DNA sequence: TCGGATGTATATATCTGACACGTGCCTGGAGACTAGGGAGTAATCCCCTTGGCGGTTAAAACGCGGGGGACAGCGCGTACGTGCGTTTAAGCGGTGCTAGAGCTGTCTACGACCAATTGAGCGGCCTCGGCACCGGGATTCTCGA
DNA sequence: TCGAGAATCCCGGTGCCGAGGCCGCTCAATTGGTCGTAGACAGCTCTAGCACCGCTTAAACGCACGTACGCGCTGTCCCCCGCGTTTTAACCGCCAAGGGGATTACTCCCTAGTCTCCAGGCACGTGTCAGATATATACATCCGA
């Protein structure tokens, strides 16, 4: 009464229950099993024509029988090609990262089996820090390909909500350990589903991520004075955060090392940054600031593109002043 | 008893928190006044204070001069777009003008 | 009688930003001027907020409301964290 | 035979119908469409008073009726009768609106 | 949940009923998208105002108050309301 | 002895003095019999302008001498 | 004691003496109010109130209505000169325009 | 239990059309007209009473608001008006 | 004898064709109709006599005979046209 | 002789009270009028003198302003000189015609 | 050392003392002597044609003895045409009231010698009903062309000034009895001496006027309500009194006889008075008012033309509505 | 007896009522009970509109009846 | 594109009165403490906001045509700019005068405060008349002859 | 010009719901005292507003001339108005759910008010430099050619 599928790598594969439990009122789970089998219909450049006869964009999807279609040929037709294991094919070394085509997917199917009811995630205090936001896919993919993490750098996102940005910076980015902590106990619940699911389908393809670790707790906390400190990159979402959170974090990032890269929502420093006898304490004398390049779609709230800011820590702003002291 | 420690020294400010203070009380304004209410007010009057005189003391320099004339509270005010929004119905005395011709009155 | 300006506190600003520079009695009676304005309008607002409320008290909260009404777009946005910064160190010290 | 007026003769008849009357003059749903879309831009959960997106609307309205009596006369200054885009802009100026 | 575009629901005939009760007879095509974009310019500085209002409140809901003290500090004070 | 104080009014009084006498002591006894502040008070003696520090004796000042007093007030 | 007589009837008039007292102390204008001070306001706000319901009165006349509609105010307030200097930069709901077209507009 | 003027707005129309009612959305305009007077009138007499140092709104800083704020012929028939309501009240 | 008052009788004209230019310069005007001396007289007639008529009644509620630079400052503060340097 | 083409010496005079901040109007004419509108109180005033030279700053500033506003309207018609109807469509706009 | 004239019917003539006291820096009563002259010297149309060798507009006016001449012609040339009187003739019957153009001359005159110093008047409380201005003798003449006393009318001019007012009314009209008050000393102390004079220098002309008394005193006595409703035509220049002096004003008018004519500078009932249940007690309720012709010059503190409001009193229009009520 | 006094949110009581007991009687003994304001309170006993005039035996009223409490307040 | 001429920026002397510094004092701001009440916060209740649904039809959209108004060019005449010479009166400086703004000191009468009382205004309630809507009546208004 | 035809005013009829009146019941306004301080008033001082002088010369005034700009006219032409269909979705009425505004009660912590103390800011005196001015020279602008 039920359907499963088989792991192209090999481990517990799958088990999608019956009737294609509610993710909308209109694509109820269905779609989704169909476009999870073209990503495993390539890398493996062989299913395009060697199911060339059988699949096609059908009709009479809402039955059982038809949907013991299009499964049937992958619990057992996959097997003609599966079978040449022996001695001189291995499928696939473990060391591939996943290409922006499938991440997107694999983070998209990864929210829809671990956050059951999106609309309890608008459950906070107005106006508050607690407000929840979502950063999307084309926008992160943007903050990896400006900020470029080498080989030892440490990532946190502050205030990580469920958890899909350091997922997408754990398989896009060859770093150490990366982080996020999350007060609000809502979308941290979501976050503990979120982390075992995502293992499972990352597992499933055989793609490498990086490691991480989904934390809750405040960043405004004795332990994450030292910690922040320690990372190389930080991104932050302080778009509601408020004048007072964001006056704690500028003394938070004021012990960070050389080269230290800051993605923020709002900016943390103005873009134009006069320095003289009265702005010396600011967090903006050892920072350059510039704006990323705006998309469309980039933020949950609204659908207006908002920019998003890049920070990059060098202390010779200050020993480019206090080279002119003396001058005239 | 301890040494007296003014209450702009203590907020890091240079405008005077213990006459916002009291003018915040003569003024009507409320039955009640809290602590940090005059701080905040006198940090931002300071800080706007010093946004004015940064760009007067540019338009100063490019004049070749080293004090500050009406003149160039005008030149500093209009140039900028949002000091020209507070002061925009504002009148500076001896301010005069920016200097502005229409493009169609120019000959060719 | 003796008088009350801020004419002291003009001055100190001024030292600051450009420590070169100097000011007219003429410039320093205009921004005279200016602080009382933006004193007024401030203070003003502030205590219609507090009627609409329903409070007897003007707190730093309803400061920090009345730049956000008053104040057009960065200046209200940096009016606004040199005001927390001033608090908070006031209220640690 | 299909009888049909000269141009401006519909034109004149509808100044007088929507002088006469105080509707409102746009839709309703999709003006509170607008409204809720604007407060995107903060975070997130606004509900709105119906009371308050019916003032909204009015004060709209008033408005735009007002700013098109203004590029009206700029119109006819110019001796034209269509209004223009470069009408609306002229009365924003001197209003003290575009700067 | 997203909601967008919606200027252009402020139609064409709308514009044009808008601009009979000003006493406009004729009107060039290119006014409908000058209208419309002060109309997003008038819209934002209120909302903004409306809300920044109701954060001081710390409600979620917008009242009709909320509206009206926004528009009196833009000097197009609005009577019906309960001002 | 005594000197001539007059003021810039028409006012001209006998304040009779001792060489001993600081100019605080003449702005002191003014005010005894008129009852003007001291901050308000000079005494033109050829043109010089005194302080408050000395006497009488340390300025060649005669007897019956004609000292004008100025009179300035506490701002403008 | 003394039968309790109002202000309002005291000096002769329809709006409370007695409300509009309270509210000049509640609303934080000045430390204190004087006694002739509510009663001359009240006579103030009275008498406007008349001017407006006179001129809204016979427009809905004009009309050939017996109630008063936000219509018949704006009517009032822009048809009469002085009326329209204190409400200009009021907006009424359900008020309309006045009827006005440019006299270039008419046809011949 | 909220209060508004339109106990007293009804009472004055009555005496200038007796025969003439009113709309409840009229009558919650002329609330917000008395409201709106009201504090453009008192705003104006307070800052009377501050610039000349004094501590009391009397009903002199109250007619010379009147007179400032009101256009022309208003000014003057608001006057005659207020003043004869204070006679009246400190006789009897 | 005569009078208690010498009155003071045209004084518009007074503000001159070549004042009226030379304010039209600072408003960048290049070429001026004849016709703007005799509108612009009128204009500022209007104005400066709304300014006086309150500033006078600040000067007759202060119970004073000389109006001060202030009320006039807070006549000018009163139809919206706040001035600096007098000043409050 | 020499003689400037007419427009010339006029975009000169631009340049010339644009960058000064003096006042326009003399001064002894102007504090005359002053005198003679205070004479429709009845009552003796006395004008203080830095409030008529409050009220030449502030009414040249009008007058300039306006002339700004006076200078769009008639370019927006396709002319150069500036005519009466351009100050009254310039104060119907914004707010004082009435 | 002085000069002396004569007059024309007979009485005490004209004391003319030593060097013509100052009347202003420029004119120091120079001209006005000749222009005394040019009046006898009509009505008695004779001296034009008589004289017409002698006078002229002369120069050397500043010494004594060309001042002996053009009096010198005076006090002794009126009398080859005085010599006549003999059985025949008498010069003039005093039934005769000045015309506007000496009369005009002898106001004129009058304030001279009696308003020594017109910069005291200057002395009031401001902004307070004390102010003092004055109305210009076209006015008053347009007042008198509007109101058409009959014989049985009395005049009051309620604060009356110095008290130029009532003496061109009392030379002007036929009415029994004419009145001025004044409160303020400065202003009464002038009309004392306005009082005389005028009576002296009518009694030269040989000219008629009627009886009048300039009185001291507040019009806002007991004694004048009962005076106030007895009189038939009220002048009062009421600019700055203002409100509360006004509205007692108003409750004393409202006892006066019909036909009872008022004229104001400021209007005590609005031009459009519509009468309904809330303004019934008003004083507009039984007045008429129109607005007189605005001439230039017309009042004494400023140059515009300040018009001034007349008030009929008829209680008919009271009569008019209730006419309606059912 | 008593009788059923059901409110507008699904709370059902049993106030053991007698026939002399009025209206008045009834809205005293709810606010001893649950502690509503007499001001707020009305019974539909067939729809109809009660008055605190009279008692409860003068409106045919049994035991054990099913009487709906509809919840006004002090305004709008 | 080139050349004589007027205008405007650049450079050097020189000088005054206005800005910046120092000093003494005094009053207003700071420190310390109490008293009480405003606002924070938790709990509860129910209005009212949001969402959905279906049918109906008003209004929007694009069917699609052609008249009138925008715009460009041209020609003519007049009114405004430029400039020169004359004439008026502003501007400066100086003296003189007094009045009225500004201040201080009494002192009294007016207003805040409080408590007790009670009637006006508010909430709830029925009800009827104005007003909206209706079909069918008559009158005018625009447009092609 | 005068019919043709579409738009609009005009005249009874029906109905329905919102205004306007009644009634009961607070709670806010009024009456009657007490108290203390704000302001009225008198008296004084002395700055500054007013008036007048003479002189120098900057600016206003008046005139003349030419030219450039306003403005009227013509002509093309394209774009805006208009009216009938197949198109979209607003509007309406209805039900349903639950967040969240609004109220009430408890109580704690923050602010007003007090007194004492003292140092920061204000007035006054002072000294010298920056900017105004004049002069000379140097380069960019203008206009005839
Ligand atoms: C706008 S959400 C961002 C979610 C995530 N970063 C993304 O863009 O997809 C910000 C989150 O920060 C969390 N947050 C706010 N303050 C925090 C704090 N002090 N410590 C930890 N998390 C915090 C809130 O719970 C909120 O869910
Ligand atoms: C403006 S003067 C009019 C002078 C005279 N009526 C004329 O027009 O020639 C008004 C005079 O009324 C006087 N006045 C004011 N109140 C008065 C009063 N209550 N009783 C008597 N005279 C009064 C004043 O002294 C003032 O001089």
């Amino acid at each position: 009464l039920e359907l499963r599928l088989k792991s192209p790598v090999g481990a517990e594969p799958a088990v999608y229950p019956w009737p294609l439990p509610v993710y909308d009122k209109h694509h109820d789970a269905a779609h989704e099993i169909i476009e999870t089998i073209r990503w495993v219909c390539e890398e493996i450049p062989d299913l395009k024509l060697a199911m060339e006869n059988y699949v096609l964009i059908d009709y009479d999807t809402k039955s059982f029988e038809s949907m013991q279609r299009l499964c049937d040929k992958y619990n057992r037709a996959i097997d003609s090609i599966h079978q040449l294991w022996k001695g001189t094919t291995q499928p696939m070394k473990l060391n591939t990262r996943p290409s922006t085509g499938l991440l997107r997917h694999i983070l998209q199917q990864v929210y829809n089996h671990s956050v059951t009811d999106p609309e309890k995630l608008n459950n906070y205090e107005p106006f508050s820090p607690e407000v929840y936001g979502e950063t999307s896919f084309d926008l992160v993919a943007q903050m990896i390909d400006e900020i470029k993490m080498t080989d030892d750098d440490l990532f946190v996102d502050l205030g990580s909500g469920v958890g899909q940005v350091v997922l997408q910076v754990a398989a896009a980015t060859n770093c150490k350990h990366h982080y996020g902590v999350e007060k609000a106990d809502i979308p941290a619940k979501y976050a503990e589903t979120m982390d075992r699911e995502f293992r499972k389908w990352m597992k499933w393809y055989g793609k490498k991520h990086a490691e991480y670790t989904l934390e809750r707790g405040d960043f405004l906390s004795e332990e994450w004075r030292e910690r922040i400190a320690n990372t190389s990159v930080i991104f932050v979402n302080n778009f509601a955060f408020g004048p007072e959170v964001d006056h704690q974090l500028k003394e938070r990032f004021a012990n960070m090392k050389e080269g230290g890269r800051i993605v923020s929502s709002k900016p943390f420093a103005p873009l134009n940054f006069r320095i003289n006898s009265r702005n010396l304490s600011d967090i903006g004398t050892i920072m350059r600031v510039v704006e990323l390049s705006p998309l469309k779609g980039s933020v949950s709230w609204t659908g207006k593109p908002v920019s998003y800011y890049l920070h990059t820590i060098d202390r010779t702003i200050l020993e480019n002043y206090f080279s002119s002291l003396k001058n005239p | 008893r301890a040494k007296a420690k003014t209450r702009s020294s203590r907020a890091g400010l240079q405008f005077p928190v213990g006459r916002v203070h009291r003018l915040l009380r003569k003024g009507n304004y409320s039955e009640r006044v809290g602590a940090g209410a005059p701080v905040y007010l006198a940090a931002v009057l300071e800080y706007l204070t010093a946004e004015i005189l940064e760009l007067a003391g540019n338009a100063a320099r490019d004049n070749k001069k080293t004090r500050i004339i009406p003149r160039h509270l005008q030149l500093a005010i209009r140039n900028d777009e949002e000091l020209n929004k507070l002061l925009g119905r504002v009148t500076i005395a001896q301010g005069g003008v920016l200097p502005n011709i229409q493009a169609v009155l120019l000959p060719k | 009688s003796r008088k009350e300006s801020y004419s002291v506190y003009v001055y100190k600003v001024l030292k600051q930003v450009h420590p070169d520079t100097g000011i007219s009695s003429k410039a320093m009676g205009i921004m005279n001027s200016f602080v009382n304005d933006i004193f007024e309008r401030i203070a003003g607002e502030a205590s219609r907020l507090a009627h609409y409320n329903k409070r007897s008290t003007i707190t730093s909260r309803e400061i920090q409301t009345a730049v956000r009404l008053l104040l057009p777009g960065e200046l209200a946005k940096h009016a606004v964290s040199e005001g927390t910064k001033a608090v908070t160190k006031y209220t640690s010290a | 035979k299909p009888h049909r007026y000269r141009p401006g003769t519909v034109a004149l008849r509808e100044i007088r119908r929507y002088q006469k009357s105080t509707e409102l003059l746009i839709r309703k749903l999709p003006f509170q469409r607008l409204v809720r879309e604007i407060a995107q831009d903060f975070l997130t959960d606004l509900r709105f008073q119906s009371s308050a997106v019916m003032a909204l609307q009015e004060a709209s309205e008033a408005y735009l009726v007002a700013l098109f009596e203004d590029t009206n006369l700029c119109a006819i200054h110019a001796k034209r009768v269509t209004i223009m885009p470069k009408d609306i802009q002229l009365a924003r100026r001197i209003r003290g609106e575009r700067a | 949940k997203v909601l967008r575009d919606n200027i252009q629901g402020i139609t064409k005939p709308a514009i044009r009923r808008l601009a009979r009760r000003g006493g406009v007879k004729r009107i060039s095509g290119l006014i409908y998208e000058e209208t419309r974009g002060v109309l997003k310019v008038f819209l934002e500085n209120v909302i903004r105002d409306a809300v920044t209002y109701t954060e001081h409140a710390k409600r979620k809901t917008v009242t009709a108050m909320d509206v009206v003290y926004a528009l009196k500090r833009q000097g197009r004070t609005l009577y019906g309301f309960g001002g | 002895m005594q000197i001539f104080v007059k003021t810039l009014t028409g006012k001209t009084i006998t304040l009779e003095v001792e060489p001993s006498d600081t100019i605080e002591n003449v702005k002191a006894k003014i005010q005894d019999k008129e009852g003007i502040p001291p901050d308000q008070q000079r005494l033109i003696f050829a043109g010089k302008q005194l302080e408050d520090g000395r006497t009488l004796s340390d300025y060649n000042i005669q007897k019956e001498s004609t000292l004008h007093l100025v009179l300035r007030l506490r701002g403008g």
